[PDB]
């Protein structure tokens, strides 16, 4: 009771959610939409100075106790992988310090940039639009050929946003949520929190055992950046043999992710994978 | 109290009190010690069969048990042979484990399994050597159910308990799988309505109508006498009883009466009803052959096949005819006499498929 | 995946019987008429997926197609607070009027005219069903208006499809009254010849020995059609129960008639219930059903040849006890109260089955009689008689040359005499053990 | 950058459903209709906060018959809105149920309502778009509307352009005497215009109210409700983010495979009904779209295409409320189980589903709101049969001087000619999308 009245778990909590795990939705979408304006165009994102103006003008907004917490500090392969290493801070007060620890703090940011990759993901197949595509027979076939693969991708996509949404976050959130409560000793509340963490840190595919698996997601991943560029480039940056590789090399993929997937299931390695297997291939 | 941390009121003034009394006797009674020992049972088991009966649902786990351990779901049972028997024709493998309960589970969703937080806890399970790496060359060959039981009532459930419910389950699923081949014969007979009738049309038809009265009779005693008096004598001995032991006894004598009723303990009689088995699939794939009426190939293995239908006929009535002059099992007669709802053994000399291609 | 089967009531007598039996399921499921069920008529074990179809709300909407060619019936029907629980688009409006006139000839020349306007309708239900196994006929052949387009139906439905089974709840004229309708002889003639090579089953249903019950059974001398919808809804509801709860055995529709049709070409089943609506053990019920009067058909008229029951069934709702049936086995057996055919087999089944708890029960056990017996093969010979001195006469065949189907020839009711003539002679001889024979 | 939305009120129907949704958004988020607000919750991505620091809508009401303006004006709302947000404009009694008329007389206040547009989108930092409210039966209307979508697609390419098109019933004749002309006028601007429009049936929607309430009359008041309702169902999303979808821009991007291809079948769950309960009641996940399902429950007329060369391209379903993922997951199994949605012929489909959150000043009939975009090309016998009225009167050479006492019509009519085409071209890629080749 006094550490609830007094520090205020509760509300330190609701601010992990809220940044950390892709809840306070509003601000983090402009945060990371600035990021991905600020990438397409070349612009400069890896300023620093850039980060924590950009960081304290998302958070100042709802969260003055947190505008002062979320910090990014990231300095700088694959073009998902140039948002590899982001930097994102928090306060723990004492004794709240006990609760929190650096380990926390990383995989936290491993969760909060595994969002980010999927949300630049998300924001790049959706800042497209076909009548831009337009604006800028074999040039309708090339066209077609894209509207099919963007097709294909983003429904890749939406399957991995709601798979984080409820596989990863929505289930474990509100388990955690509950179980809080329901834990009166700080050594078990401790254990508690750590449980949830290491469950949805399994979730997110970061174990090793796992590692090909998101290696290949990734992969796809990329596919979409030079995609959305070759989507705003107009259709004299493609051909047919250019979208058709691309499409080829994305049902490899698929085929080869179905295969381990149904692989893994049957084995029993992992029941919440069945999930993304039923969304592979739901389409 | 195990289950309590995861029982004798307030009698244990009075239990102690006694045993200090035992104590007390210069001489031991062992009389004494026996009456002691009785009340306190009496005590604990009345516990603990009002713990059980009325707050821990034995009623429903039974009824739950004869649904689908026992059969009492048609529609359900018969869907999921429809769609397995496509999977379980062939020896099994790793995955046909995981689907087949997912077509279990999909099965009962569309045949309105949605009320049941036990579907979840309802599951399968396929045994095969080629799984654990004469295996099963089919799914059909060896499944099991897979059902949790949770404090208290997982103490009355013995493992051994569950392989007779495994075993009787793949009894009933056989005959089940006769009755469906049985059916769809009728059906493709029926079609031949359109056409006009040939002698192998007519031989087809009257093996098929005679080996649909043997499964008939055979399902019809099975449903009624195998289960409905167990069932009925389990219930009226747990709603008198008021003791653990006697509604333990009670379902263990309800059991044996059922695997009594099974005739699979009768090694002659079991593999007699094998053989008739393999015989009525082999007369479904046969019918299977040709889609239309049978050709001469037809014809040809249509009679070798009445000719084992005839010689196992005649060893079936033999060993229904085993002993009807002494001492016999009273449900095979009730078995036999529902066969001879008119002697038609008798007028059929005994046997069945004694008439002419 | 459920065994589907789709309700067609037909005509005049056959819409009324299917409207009584949608009531009849209704109040057997709590079901309130819009597709409302109440909620404590639903915590059981029955079904709601063979003449029900569960909709997009689970709420039962009947799998029921209306058709006649009398827009009175369905303009009634629809009148009924039931029209909201029944699918509107499934309900068919006569179009033409005038109709049939109550002639085979007429009403099947306006089926075969509106083929196209119910087989959209047809497939459009069919598409919507999973795994259906057979279509229902709910039809009175005596109006003819209903028997053309029952038999055009049954052609094009046998047509159409291989494996879809149909099944015919035919309604037989009253022979004991002669209606205005002389040409129900040559009408039902016609549409046996459908009925003898379209219909997979026909439950005999016939009115003669309906009106002969109602008349003292039920102290009721009007020969209305209401008393006798009435009670022939409650017999088909109490044949339906083992479709519509959960058992062992009986299931599923083809295991309904495969143990009561050994023979494709001997099918006319016949069919009994009790306690009977008048206004203890299976021994008793046995006795009631085998007791000629307590038979809702009329029988055959010549006991000196002797027919014989080809099958015996026996359904039953309520209190079960193994050893009532043991003992009305035993003494069946030695009162020799059923006929057996020797060729074949013909012993005894009986199914026990559970009482609706959402109604009111009047019997701890009902028991209803399924038979297959040579003795109705007597009254196809009852029918083909008052055919063949019509067809003697020579009179009121112009109605049929009013049709150019009939006015070409009349080969078709030559035909349909024929196969009768060979139905009945093959009942003839399933009475001797020689059947296997043929 | 955060977004806004701006609706632009226009027409008698449009200003009247857009002035009813703005009340009830007011009203669900408990705010006086003078602009004074009263006690995660978004109020402000769709109001804006003025200097006088009141949530005064983001709206522009216009219409060329200010009769409607003055009933906003007498009700307490027109506090709520600023009055220069309100600008009426009479030419002599509006177009006169006219395209032509309607588009002409926008031309002629083209400044005295751009000047209000531009002011209002500068105000806002970022905008989520351009919102055309309006019934295009009434020419007035539809000239208007096209007139808007012209100049704004010319002045603002890169913003997203939605129209709540009150659609009369093709199938039947309008009192309008060129009123296919004007559907047809307005349609051709959508296709080109207009980056996605919804479909709204003005019969489908009068068959609904007839039905859900048991009501015999055509009250237009309860389709006003009725489509406030939709609207208000529509910006919970924006107002709650719950997992995804902070944006209109990953709803709307999910339902479009074409630029041209982007009109929308609308149905919502729970409807307002006076033939079913209204109180809170738990559904499955499975329940809610097997509801939606039904014709009964999607406001428009035009159904669904399994029998033809039209099959389901996005089927997207917007749940608000408590989710649980097993709901989900048997929800998406025994739709595709049971064959409730169909693939392009020419590829895979997919079903979109929406994991959401409510925000507890929504009233609620139920614990989860549902919405569902059909993308389904079965919708196209609306437009065939405004075609087949098009063609007709025009073989009937009939209201032709409606637009002849136009000059632009009066050069020749070959501008309703084109739009026939562009018309034409839209149904043969209606009837093409089940094939691989789209054109």
């Amino acid at each position: 009771r006094t550490l609830k009245k007094d520090y205020r778990l509760v509300e330190y909590l609701q601010a992990m959610r809220n940044f950390f795990l892709m809840e306070g939705g509003d601000t983090m979408y402009d945060f990371y939409t600035s990021i991905f304006d600020k990438i397409r165009e070349k612009e400069t994102w890896q300023n620093v100075s850039f980060l924590n103006v950009q960081l304290q003008e998302a958070v100042g907004q709802r969260y003055p106790e947190d505008s002062s917490r979320l910090s990014i500090s990231f300095e700088n392969k694959l073009p998902v992988h140039t948002l590899d290493g982001l930097t994102l801070s928090y306060k723990v007060p004492w004794p709240v310090d006990i609760v929190i620890s650096l380990e926390c703090q990383k995989i936290y940011n491993q969760v909060f940039l595994l969002l980010l990759q999927i949300k630049w993901a998300k924001y790049s197949l959706d800042v497209l639009l076909f009548g831009e595509l337009a604006s800028s027979e074999p040039v309708r076939q090339q066209i077609h050929r894209m509207f099919l693969l963007r097709v294909k991708l983003m429904h890749f996509v939406n399957s991995l946003h709601n798979y984080i949404m409820t596989r990863i976050l929505h289930s474990t959130g509100l388990e955690f949520q509950h179980q809080v409560e329901e834990a009166k000793d700080l050594d078990q509340l401790i254990k508690i929190h750590y449980r949830y963490l290491s469950t949805i840190h399994d979730r997110c595919l970061l174990r090793e055992k796992v590692s090909f698996v998101k290696e290949a997601i990734m992969k796809v991943l990329n596919l979409a950046l030079m995609f959305a560029d070759g989507w705003q480039a107009g259709l004299g940056a493609w051909q047919m043999e250019s979208i058709e590789k691309m499409e080829s090399d994305f049902k490899n993929c698929h085929m080869f992710l179905v295969t381990i997937l149904n692989k893994a299931v049957c084995r029993g390695s992992f029941p919440h994978l069945e999930s993304l297997a039923l969304s592979l291939m739901a389409g | 109290e195990n289950q309590n941390v995861n029982i004798l009121k307030d009698q244990e003034d009075t239990f102690a009190a006694e045993l200090h009394r035992l104590k007390q006797q210069p001489l031991f009674s062992l009389v004494d010690f026996e009456q002691v020992v009785d009340r306190i049972r009496s005590t604990v088991a009345e516990h603990l069969w009002k713990l059980m009966v009325e707050e821990s649902d034995l009623l429903g786990q039974l009824k739950i048990i004869k649904d689908f351990y026992l059969l009492g779901r048609g529609e359900l049972f018969q869907a999921f042979i429809d769609t397995a028997q496509h999977m379980l024709k062939t020896p099994p493998t790793a995955v046909t484990e995981h689907d087949v309960n997912v077509a279990f589970q999909q099965s009962a969703h569309k045949v309105l399994l949605d009320d049941d937080n036990l579907l979840p806890l309802l599951h399968l399970t396929i045994e095969y050597h080629g799984k654990e790496h004469e295996a099963p060359a089919s799914g059909w060959a060896a499944l099991g159910l897979s059902y949790k039981v949770q404090w208290p009532l997982h103490i009355l459930f013995t493992p051994a308990v569950l392989e007779k419910y495994n075993v009787v389950f793949k009894y009933l699923l056989s005959v089940r799988r006769v009755q469906a081949e049985l059916q769809h014969c009728w059906a493709l007979q029926m079609q031949r309505k359109h056409l006009k009738s040939n002698q192998t049309d007519a031989v087809k038809w009257r093996l098929r109508n005679h080996m649909a009265f043997l499964v008939d009779n055979l399902q019809y005693y099975l449903q009624v006498d195998v289960l409905e008096s167990q069932f009925s004598q389990l219930l009226h001995q747990i709603n008198s009883t008021r003791d653990f032991e006697s509604i333990r006894l009670a379902h263990d004598h309800f059991l044996s009466n059922l695997l009594a009723q099974s005739f699979i303990l009768l090694k002659p009689v079991f593999h007699c009803l094998n053989e008739i088995l393999d015989l009525c699939h082999s007369f479904c794939s046969l019918v299977s052959q040709n889609l239309g009426p049978l050709d001469e190939r037809g014809a040809a293995q249509l009679s070798i096949l009445v000719k084992g239908f005839s010689r196992q006929s005649s060893l079936l009535f033999k060993i229904l005819s085993s002993v009807r002059n002494h001492q016999i099992n009273s449900d095979l007669a009730q078995l036999l006499l529902r066969l001879d709802y008119n002697k038609y053994y008798t007028q059929a000399g005994g046997t069945l498929g004694s008439f002419g291609m | 995946m459920p065994r589907e089967i789709i309700t067609l009531q037909l005509g005049q007598c056959g819409n009324q019987i299917g409207f009584e039996f949608w009531k009849q399921l209704c109040a057997e499921h709590g079901i309130s008429p819009e597709g409302i069920v109440e909620e404590f008529a639903t915590e059981g074990t029955d079904r709601k997926d063979v003449f029900f179809y569960q909709a997009d709300d689970e709420h039962y909407i009947p799998r029921a197609v209306l058709l006649d060619l009398e827009p009175r019936v369905i303009h009634s029907i629809l009148n009924s607070p039931y029209a909201k629980l029944y699918n509107p688009e499934n309900i068919y409006l006569s179009e033409h009027g005038g109709g049939a006139g109550n002639n085979w000839a007429s009403g099947f020349s306006q089926g075969e005219k509106i083929h196209e306007d119910i087989f959209d309708i047809i497939d459009r239900e069919a598409d919507g069903s999973d795994s259906l196994e057979g279509f229902v006929l709910c039809h009175s052949i005596a109006g003819g208006t209903g028997s053309g387009l029952g038999s055009y139906l049954l052609e094009r439905l046998n047509d159409r499809y291989p494996k879809k089974l149909v099944q015919t709840y035919s309604v037989f004229p009253n022979q004991d009254e002669m209606s205005d309708v002389v040409v129900q002889p040559y009408n039902s003639l016609l549409t046996l010849k459908r009925l003898t090579q379209n219909a997979d089953c026909v439950v005999v249903l016939d009115n003669t020995a309906l009106n002969r019950i109602a008349t003292d059974r039920l102290h009721i001398q009007n020969p209305s059609f209401s008393q006798i919808n009435q009670l022939v809804s409650t017999i088909m509801s109490a044949s339906t129960t083992t479709l519509r709860y959960p058992g062992y055995m009986n299931n599923d529709l083809i295991g309904l008639i495969a143990s009561l049709i050994p023979t494709p070409r001997l099918h006319f089943l016949m069919t009994g219930y009790t306690p009977l609506t008048t206004d203890t053990t299976v021994l008793d019920v046995m006795r009631r059903l085998l007791q000629p009067k307590n038979v809702m058909v009329s029988t055959g008229r010549d006991r000196q040849t002797n027919h014989c029951y080809i099958a015996i069934l026996n359904i039953i709702q309520g209190e079960v006890d193994p050893t009532q049936v043991h003992k009305s086995l035993q003494r069946i057996r030695e009162r020799k109260l059923a006929n057996f055919i020797p060729w074949g087999p013909a012993s005894i089944q009986v199914a026990l089955s559970r009482k609706s708890p959402y109604l009111p029960s009047a019997h701890r056990v009902s028991g209803l009689m399924m038979a297959n017996h040579t003795s109705i093969s007597s009254l196809f010979e009852s029918s083909c008689q008052q055919y063949d001195k019509l067809r003697k006469r020579e009179a009121f065949l112009e109605q049929f040359r009013k049709e150019d189907i009939f006015k070409e020839n009349f080969d078709e009711l030559d035909r349909s005499r024929e196969v009768v003539q060979e139905l009945i002679d093959e009942y003839h001889a399933a009475t001797r053990p020689d059947y296997i024979s043929w």
